[PDB]
């Protein structure tokens, strides 16, 4: 419509913030509908610019701050239905459920003593694993990339050698914003001429408390793993 | 195609589908009224209207509101949306089956299951109407053709049809010839629910479960409290119309008309839904899937969805011809529905299914292919698996039931499917229920060729050959030696830039962009298992992006031309008069506004004039500087 509203999400530092362009290229501060607040996850949405005019030929920035540490809603991965309403110069609108709400980001790296670790590794919520196998790179650059992407930790090296092969299994740990600790041992082949690694066939073993997020994390990482057309 | 969601529970007497929404509002005699605006597989609200049972559900007529009835006997209208009660009166000695909203002075009609129904003025306070002619326990109350003319179905073993007035019931008339309501060979009985000879129709059939009307018409389609659900037409009034609708085992609680479909859907109690015609009529088949107890069936007056209601519970199933056929003629898109009718180019208000002399999403398609001309199409109909079907090929100047065999933009013949194949002029035709090759220089083509008989894949589906080859395999008109196959894959269609030479590729999920033949230019993927993105010609990448519609890329450019309008998908590009699609609705004709093309060229020549001139000015939407304006 003249009124075209375009919007995307910007998550700028904790705060997932809503860029909205409602552009009302309308022929007037056309009447506007209705909007509703809610508890969200460890967030709650929390602002609406008050008016409801769709000012003529006019462009507007409508900001929604979201509250990023509260409102539990357990509708995982978000993907929760959201409403913009048809309630005034509007007969309809958008009701939307979100998608676009993923993990790789959330968790931060976190750390451990290795013996205890091992013991723990085994000990943890075993229940998820996903496989590493396939890419576009060596796990040097590739590993770094993935690491940065998820913002997460590989705890320690043994020099055995991530180079000549290595035939290295890398142990990774991370802790998030709402505090889950997740453990990995992924054991991986690694690039190098007619030696081995341009796939893996390494297994990524994922432990996160619910299997459902945990495996999903293994996936998420799987998405993360490579670089291709989303 | 899919039954999106399904748990059997609810013991359901009354039912309605949202003519506007894909809601189902459901009345249980659990005492429950529920609105679930069915779309997001979520109930908005749920009120068990009273301790006692709930029989009734009807529309207000507006957009999203319920008017509801319980054994309370009360007419409530509560808006889900506004979660509030509109004006309130209770009910007589039984529940409320139908309601209608009117407004000289915002004025109201209420239809009821007992005694009377009263029509009330809260403005310049006078009487529009009084209806007596009901007694107790109305199964299915109905607005007629004339909406404010009506029929009712009763557990008092009558049917009432009433005449209303603006000062209570009356009609003036004196011209007719005979009557079908009652006047020649056959006809069914009066019942008693009222006392005026409009027609009280006999609702005895151990009582009548449902009554359903024929808009301008007086045919009724019925649910009945007999195995016999007996069909009568009062727009005929046949003999062997003393039809008892028969299961195998007992009942026929209901059997119903679908507004659109010239059909009857029956449902019953041997664990069944039974399938019936009504276009040429006959018991097609019976289908069994539990619930030896039901009382409602429904097909949406939105027609979105279709569903059947039962005691033990309920099911909703969703239709699609997931992915479905096309042709291009100047600045116009042709579609063949997955679900949904035409939408075969241009638009005007909310959604418009393209109805034209190039009927696309309509026919019983096996395959549709442009026979290029801005004036021709080739079409197979009777679709399906047979020995062979018919193809009637039609002229854009005017299509037909079958166009002229005389005309070669009209020809029809027999043949099962017709299919493209690679190295572009050979074709497949099936004209046996298996491999005929079709090959012509012309693409006004209908050619028959058994040579190239080569099964080892028996009649099925592919289109550059891919009986799930997972390859597009190139050939001539017989050979028993491959020319070659390339490993790449299809939506099971290859996309040509208009006619028959598009190295722009479809893939079912993902689509790949090539220039002609395999040159993988870039490869597309998204992950929504639904929509589209469009090419103007060979590889012009349009992508749809929310309420924003975007050029993925040009020259070295990327751009937002114009912005979308709720979901749309780019299908592809018909000229400058732009065309867009969400799948088959939620549509555009569009004044353009390119972005980018101009731009990387423009840019490449430093040129701004344009942008500027447009005064086009974003850089953020989330961001928007990030094509290369960031870089």
């Amino acid at each position: 419509d003249p009124v075209y509203a375009e919007a995307y999400v910007h998550v700028n530092q904790y705060d997932i913030v809503l860029d909205v362009l409602v552009v009302n290229q309308t022929s007037d501060t056309l009447q506007n509908c209705t909007l509703e607040l809610a508890t969200l996850g460890d967030l709650k949405l929390v602002e609406k610019p008050s008016p409801l005019t769709l000012a003529p030929h006019d462009f507007a920035n409508i900001k929604a701050n979201v509250k990023v540490a509260s409102t539990e809603n357990g509708i995982i991965f978000g993907n929760i239905v959201y409403d913009v309403s048809g309630a005034a110069s509007d007969r309809n609108c958008v009701v939307l459920s979100d998608i676009h709400i993923d993990i790789m980001d959330y968790i931060q790296p976190a750390t451990c003593t290795d013996a205890e670790f091992r013991q723990m590794w085994a000990e943890f919520e075993w229940e998820n694993k996903v496989t590493v196998n396939t890419n576009m790179t060596d796990l040097n650059d590739y590993l770094q990339h993935i690491l940065k992407s998820t913002n997460m930790k590989c705890l320690t090296p043994e020099k055995a050698l991530s180079g000549y092969c290595g035939f290295m299994a890398a142990n990774l740990y991370a802790r998030s914003i709402f505090g889950e600790d997740a453990l990995a041992n992924v054991s991986i082949e690694k690039p190098v001429h007619q030696g081995p690694d341009a796939a893996v066939t390494g297994h990524i073993r994922i432990r996160a408390k619910s299997q459902g997020m945990a495996l999903s994390l293994g996936d998420k990482i799987n998405l993360s793993q490579k670089k291709t057309s989303l | 195609m899919l039954t999106k969601f399904e748990t059997k529970s609810a013991r359901v007497k009354g039912l309605s589908f949202h003519p506007k929404r894909p809601w189902i509002l459901t009345s249980l005699h659990n005492g429950v009224i529920q609105l679930w605006d069915y779309r997001m597989c979520t109930l908005i609200d749920k009120f068990d209207e009273h301790d006692g049972p709930v029989r009734g559900i009807d529309f207000h007529k507006q957009q999203p509101l319920f008017v509801s009835g319980g054994d309370d006997y009360k007419i409530k209208v509560w808006n889900y949306k506004l979660r509030r009660c509109l004006f309130t009166l209770l009910g007589h000695l039984d529940y409320i089956r139908t309601t209608f909203f009117h407004h000289e002075y915002p004025w109201i009609l209420s239809a009821s299951d007992d005694q009377t129904i009263r029509v009330w003025n809260w403005q310049s306070r006078t009487c529009v109407c009084v209806l007596t002619g009901h007694n107790h326990y109305v199964m299915c109350a109905q607005f007629h053709p004339s909406e404010d003319l009506v029929v009712s179905a009763s557990l008092d073993q009558t049917v009432r049809v009433w005449d209303i007035s603006g000062l209570r019931k009356k009609n003036l008339s004196p011209g007719a010839v005979e009557s079908d309501v009652r006047g020649i060979t056959g006809v069914d009985l009066f019942g008693t629910t009222d006392a005026v000879v409009k027609h009280v129709l006999e609702g005895h059939d151990r009582g009548v479960n449902w009554a359903a009307f024929h808009p301008t018409m007086p045919l009724i389609v019925s649910g009945a409290d007999d195995r016999q659900v007996k069909i009568w037409r009062m727009n005929e009034s046949k003999a062997w119309e003393v039809d008892t609708c028969r299961g195998h085992y007992n009942n026929v609680s209901c059997a119903v008309f679908h507004p659109r479909q010239e059909l009857i859907l029956s449902n019953s109690e041997d664990k069944s839904i039974r399938v019936w015609d009504m276009s040429k009529r006959t018991g097609v088949q019976t289908f069994r899937r539990d619930h030896d107890r039901f009382w409602v069936l429904a097909a949406h007056p939105n027609l979105n969805l279709f569903a059947a209601g039962h005691d033990g519970g309920m099911i909703v199933f969703k239709l699609e011809r997931e992915r479905p056929a096309y042709a291009v003629h100047g600045n116009m898109l042709h579609y063949v529905k997955d679900r949904f009718l035409r939408q075969l180019d241009f638009n005007s208000s909310k959604d418009v299914a393209v109805m034209q002399l190039r009927s696309g999403s309509k026919f019983p398609v096996f395959n549709m292919s442009y026979n290029p001309a801005e004036n021709a199409v080739l079409l197979c109909t009777r679709a399906s698996n047979l020995e062979n079907s018919t193809y009637d090929l039609y002229t854009i100047p005017k299509d037909a039931d079958s166009q002229n065999p005389d005309a070669p933009e009209g020809k029809r013949s027999s043949g099962l499917t017709a299919v493209w194949v690679a190295r572009n002029r050979f074709a497949v035709l099936d004209r046996m229920h298996s491999l005929l090759i079709k090959n012509l220089k012309n693409e006004i083509t209908k050619k028959i060729q058994v040579p190239n008989c080569d099964e080892i894949f028996y009649a099925g589906t592919g289109n550059l050959l891919l009986r799930d080859a997972d390859s597009i395999t190139l050939f001539d008109v017989q050979q028993k030696r491959t020319l070659a196959s390339v490993k790449i894959s299809k939506v099971k269609y290859v996309i040509w830039s208009a006619d028959m030479s598009h190295v722009a590729l479809l893939a079912k999920h993902a689509i790949v962009i090539c220039n002609r033949k395999l040159d993988a230019l870039c490869n597309i993927h998204e992950n929504i298992r639904v929509k589209s993105g469009a090419w103007d010609e060979s590889g012009v990448f349009i992508y749809t992006t929310s309420n924003h519609i975007k050029y993925a890329v040009t020259t070295g450019d990327h751009g937002i031309i114009r912005t979308l309008d709720l979901p749309i998908y780019v299908t592809r590009v018909k000229g400058n008069n732009v065309y867009c699609l969400d799948r088959e609705c939620r549509p555009r004709v569009l004044t353009i506004d390119p972005t980018e093309f101009k731009f990387k060229l423009a840019l490449i020549n430093r040129k701004y004039d344009e942008v500027l001139h447009m005064v086009r000015n974003a850089k953020l939407v989330g961001q928007s500087i990030i094509a290369y304006l960031q870089k």
